[PDB]
């Protein structure tokens, strides 16, 4: 079972600048990873698959970083429609596991 | 358009067992595999298992209690998760995920809010709120309407059967005595209430209720 | 189309499907166990292409029984197939081995 | 009932002995070495089914000089039964390739 | 030898509680791990072998988890009969090596 520690938990940002949500691996995953968007009362969307790969309709503004254990999910120019919750989730060894989650704030 | 369906709410007493449903339209390959994710209030996402349909075959999360068990129906396209002997910690959103085999869970369920508690379905109360005769105006007008003596969560508010979206603020409810409360706002350019009818759309899963009420000024 | 060439071909076309099954086979056996690093199908496609060419890459290998059988499986029609092609080879080489001194 | 086909048959068997033999002396070589690794049986029949199909994992491998020998023993085993095998399938085409242009 | 580590030592719960007794090994060992239950003046009995796999015979309370150096023993509903020392136990490298224990309270 895979430990995936997401460092901080709440985050605040002023408006229009750049981001960046950290997710740690207990071991090396290589890019097995994936984030997820999540805000009040909706449910979780895909942003970066494999580690930074995009999916079609996700913003230009996100963009995925990282290998091994450490992990950097980045937005630029953070906008309204940003503030959620983010989880990271593993899929390297059995069973799937999350992240505690990194709060958006502006 | 949306791939998996499930029910908005469910109702068990303390002890009892439940089923969960989950159809999908779309790509539905042989290779797909149907998950399981638990939430609670004010928590993060918890995996508790997957099952393919095409074959049967389920995986548990070992770390938590196993209460669930998965089974698949192949005709309706339809995933089920029986959870039995459920406690107040298993009151939690229960959502199911599409995963093409290949780590990611791409499409998402609406979620299921799974309430364990004793006490009766109770059908929403809804109830206007319209600006006093006193108060005055200026460019924009703020509305609303109030939500109250339900049971169990959740309840789904949209004004003007959703066309109307941009300004709207549905406050969290609050429980007292066995039953939730909470309230909707909505704010519009002064000139288009009421002249414009404007009007708030309260479903309750639970009780498979759902009722409409048009916003009016008073007397 | 002689034999030896239309053997290849059948173990070749076979492989393929070998591999694929193979794959398909290996993710169905190996989610469950906790550990697992064969638990998705593109991963385990070039699992078998490696396991099929008699290659194993660090710790990328089944933890299970059945995983295991597949693996077996994988590997023996692997080999049957790379040694079937250099027996459809052979075959070729004395054949005009023949023709060239006349017999 | 022919001798290519007897001997390869008579390979195969001969080999599913040499791997359990293997399995199981390689657990009595290796236990009592610190560290080691081929300390069970079926651990140590997996090890030799990837050993005999000339595939390593990692470091699972032995570390003791008979556990190696055992280890050598399995690996020519391996090859000689899959090299066999390949001879086989040779002699039955040569021998349909004679038939072929009517020799 | 691979190292192994039980904490806490002394573990007190609620009766009708889940309980959980972890053991971390000094390096990565797999699901080659084995838990043992030893109550007063009696001799070890084995509860779960290669790490969730249970034996016949013992209560389906019982549950084994985790993979790698983190390794759990979880018993849902602990009553009485349960009260006891419990060892982990690896056979991933020579030689077999156990945990130093946790003692379980009501
Ligand atoms: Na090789
Ligand atoms: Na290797």
């Amino acid at each position: 079972d895979i430990l995936l520690t997401q460092s901080p938990a709440i985050l605040s940002v002023s408006p229009g600048e750049r981001v960046s949500f950290s997710c740690r691996a207990s071991q090396s995953i290589g890019t097995d990873i994936h984030w997820y968007q999540q805000r009040t009362n909706g449910s979780p969307r895909l942003l970066i698959k494999y580690a930074s790969e995009s999916i079609s309709g996700i913003p230009s503004r996100f963009s995925g970083s990282g290998s091994g254990t450490d992990f950097t999910l980045s937005i630029n120019s953070v906008e309204s429609e940003d503030i959620a919750n983010y989880y990271c989730q593993q899929s390297n060894r059995w069973p799937f596991t999350f992240g505690s989650g990194t709060k958006l704030e502006i | 358009q949306v791939q998996l369906q499930q029910p908005g709410a469910e109702l068990v007493k303390p002890g009892a067992s439940v089923k969960l449903s989950c159809k999908a339209s779309g790509y539905t390959f042989t290779s797909d595999w149907i998950h399981w994710v638990k939430q609670r209030p004010g928590h993060g996402l918890e995996w508790i298992g997957e099952i393919i349909p095409s074959y049967g075959r389920a995986n548990y999360n070992e770390k938590i209690q196993k209460k669930a068990t998965l089974t698949a129906d192949k005709s309706s396209s339809t995933a089920f998760m029986q959870l039995s002997s459920l406690t107040s910690e298993d009151s939690a959103v229960y959502y199911c995920a599409r995963e093409r085999g290949d780590g990611y869970f791409a499409v998402w369920g609406a979620g299921t809010t799974v309430t364990v508690s004793s006490a009766k379905t109770t059908p929403p109360s809804v109830y206007p709120l319209a600006p006093g005769s006193a108060a005055q105006t200026n460019s924009m007008v703020t509305l609303g309407c109030l939500v109250k003596g339900y049971f169990p969560e959740p309840v789904t508010v949209t004004w003007n059967s959703g066309s109307l979206s941009s300004g709207v603020h549905t406050f969290p409810a609050v429980l007292q005595s066995d039953l939730y409360t909470l309230s909707s706002s909505v704010t519009v350019p002064s000139s288009s209430w009421p002249s414009e009818t404007v009007t708030c759309n309260v479903a309750h899963p639970a009780s498979s209720t759902k009722v409409d009420k048009k916003i009016v000024p008073r007397d | 189309s002689a034999l030896h060439w239309r053997a290849a071909g059948a173990a070749t076309v076979l492989l393929v499907i070998v591999l694929l099954a193979g794959s398909y086979l290996a993710v169905l056996a190996e989610r469950g166990a906790p550990g697992a690093q064969l638990i998705t199908y593109p991963r385990a496609l070039w699992w078998s292409v490696a396991t099929a060419t008699t290659v194993g890459y660090g710790d990328l290998y089944p933890v299970t029984l059945w995983g295991r059988l597949v693996a077996v499986v994988v590997m023996v029609a692997g080999i049957t197939s790379f040694g079937l092609v250099t027996a459809a080879l052979a075959t070729w080489f004395v054949g005009r081995e023949q023709e060239r001194r006349g017999h």
